[PDB]
């Protein structure tokens, strides 16, 4: 049994749609565990300023209390049998899901109804739940990584919601109210934006059915007429410097503008991603590491954390690399890192493509394993894309991408792009951002 | 006393042909020249530093 059979054989994802909007997705193969859980669409995207930090607080009164379960009896529940449910609230996806044996499965569903339509919101969590967000706001301040893709994010999409962070400015936490979360609720979690999943033990007639009786309830209308539209972001290409010189290393982050979710360059982007690959200085590879970066950084003892993103949202992204270094080293990276970028936009090799893909060929196929990570996939998918794209078509799409491909995505990406540059710490020897531009253009091309 | 003056400076028709031509290509080299120098130096023109101490 070759690649391509196992390939086709991939279990399907079929999805339905009960009436009220919510699609069901379920992906059945052996397994007795499943992870069951619903991806409501919504984020800082979707939040003003005044109410920048509403949906971070609604995930943390979540699990709370409801109106069916008085309060902690739900995890009194939730720990009976063994489960571990947990959520995530991205910039534009929150999503709850519930890691649970198969035969748990119409428990689980209930379970998640309540916490997603029931939710209490009551008055003395929420100021009790103030505290731990303002603790849990330090201790991102010290999250040296977080704060610098904030900084990103803040200086690259100025203006725009994408700036907001995902917590919240810390006056707006302070500032909140049971009607401001109530209105978040009520204007974002609706059955249209929200995709129950499923993966595991889980037949697919099992989730519709259980869907249909536990989920109608949730509403289509919204409110009056409000409707909370798409407010398409601005990539503004700018530079943040937080100099700090008591931090011991100094995180650098350098993004452009890349493509959105339904842009099939991002395929090929990957792969030129893949082709800069990552590194710590616990690797073992070495000045061995096919990845000219790597190699180089790992010969000098460079940097001790570079590694690139793909980071993108529904209409543009954020393309490019961050890398921590210490104090006298920045200004050296720079170069090579943006070295890099260029000969792949004038110089890429079908031999290093060839690697490329077969890096993205195995990313793809190993964060597909596990059902939590397919279950992820699937609530994603459905939102990105409108559908989970099968393993099949990903690697059609790697098949189609060659050298010429590359060249030309990355030309079109990379070449001559004003990047978002954003520093942190003792960042002095970051070339300031005329530098970092003249860069982005390659004088013998 | 104009042949004189020519037989002194000799280049007084050139000298002063080439002269318009300075006027006007430096009167065009300057102000992009210029363009340029404000273009590359905005970045320092609008820095808009802040201040956080804890
Ligand atoms: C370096 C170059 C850039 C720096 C700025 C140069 C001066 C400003 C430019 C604008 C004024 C000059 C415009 C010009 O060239 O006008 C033409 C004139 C010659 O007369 P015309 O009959 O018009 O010539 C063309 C038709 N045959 O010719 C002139 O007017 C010439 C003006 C005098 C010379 C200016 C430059 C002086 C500095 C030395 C440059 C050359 C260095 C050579 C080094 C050794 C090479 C072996």
């Amino acid at each position: 049994a070759t690649y391509a059979q196992a390939l086709q054989s991939v279990p399907e994802t079929q999805v339905s749609q009960l009436d009220n909007g919510l699609r069901v997705a379920s992906e059945q193969s052996s397994q007795p565990t499943c992870t069951v859980g619903v991806w409501i669409d919504a984020g800082s995207r979707y939040e003003n300023e005044k109410n920048n930090g509403a949906g971070y607080f609604v995930e943390h009164l979540a699990f709370k209390g409801t109106k069916n379960r008085p309060g902690s009896a739900l995890e009194k529940e939730v720990e009976s049998m063994g489960a571990h449910l947990n959520a995530y609230s991205t910039r534009e996806h929150t999503a709850y899901y519930i890691k649970a044996l198969s035969k748990d499965l119409p428990k689980a569903v209930e379970l998640l109804a309540d916490i997603v339509q029931n939710c209490s919101l009551e008055d003395s969590q929420i100021e009790k739940e103030r505290d731990v967000i303002l603790q849990e706001l330090q201790e991102n301040d010290s999250s040296m990584r977080d704060v610098v893709f904030d900084y990103l994010h803040a200086t690259a999409f100025q203006g725009t919601p994408l700036a907001q962070s995902v917590e919240g400015p810390s006056e707006n936490v302070r500032k909140l109210s049971r009607a401001d979360l109530t209105e978040y609720v009520s204007q974002h979690y609706k059955a249209p934006r929200m995709v129950l999943a499923a993966a595991g033990g889980v037949e697919h007639r099992q989730l519709l059915d259980l869907a249909q009786k536990h989920f109608s309830s949730l509403s289509g209308t919204y409110v009056e007429d409000a409707v909370p539209a798409f407010t398409p972001c601005r990539f503004t290409g700018s530079e943040i410097r937080h100099r700090d010189d008591a931090l011991p290393l100094a995180h650098v982050a350098i993004a452009v503008e890349g493509p959105g979710w339904a842009n099939p360059d991002n395929v090929p982007l990957q792969v030129a991603n893949a082709i800069i690959g990552h590194y710590d200085s616990t690797y073992g590879g070495g000045t061995h590491m096919s990845s000219t970066l790597a190699s180089v950084a790992a010969t000098r003892k460079l940097c001790q954390s570079f590694q690139t993103f793909n980071i993108c949202y529904a209409e543009t992204g954020l393309l490019g690399a961050h890398f921590v270094c210490d104090n006298m080293s920045i200004d050296d990276m720079m170069f090579f890192l943006q070295g890099q970028w260029m000969r792949l936009c004038t110089s890429a090799t079908e031999s290093e493509v060839v690697r490329g893909k077969n890096i993205l060929r195995n990313a793809l196929v190993s964060h597909l394993d596990g059902t939590t990570p397919v279950c992820e996939d699937i609530g994603r998918s459905l939102l990105t894309y409108g559908r989970r794209i099968p393993l099949a078509e990903w690697e059609s799409r790697i098949a189609e991408v060659d050298a010429s491909v590359v060249r030309e995505v990355c030309s079109k990406y990379f070449y001559d792009q004003c990047p978002a540059v954003a520093g942190l710490g003792p960042i002095e020897q970051l070339p300031d951002y005329n530098r970092i531009r003249s860069g982005m253009f390659w004088l013998r091309f | 006393c104009t042949f004189l003056r020519w037989a002194s400076e000799p280049e007084h028709d050139h000298r002063k042909r080439m002269g318009l031509k300075m006027l006007m290509m430096m009167g065009l080299l300057l102000p992009l020249v210029y363009a340029m120098k404000r273009h590359k130096w905005s970045v320092l023109k609008s820095r808009k530093l802040a201040y956080r101490p804890p």
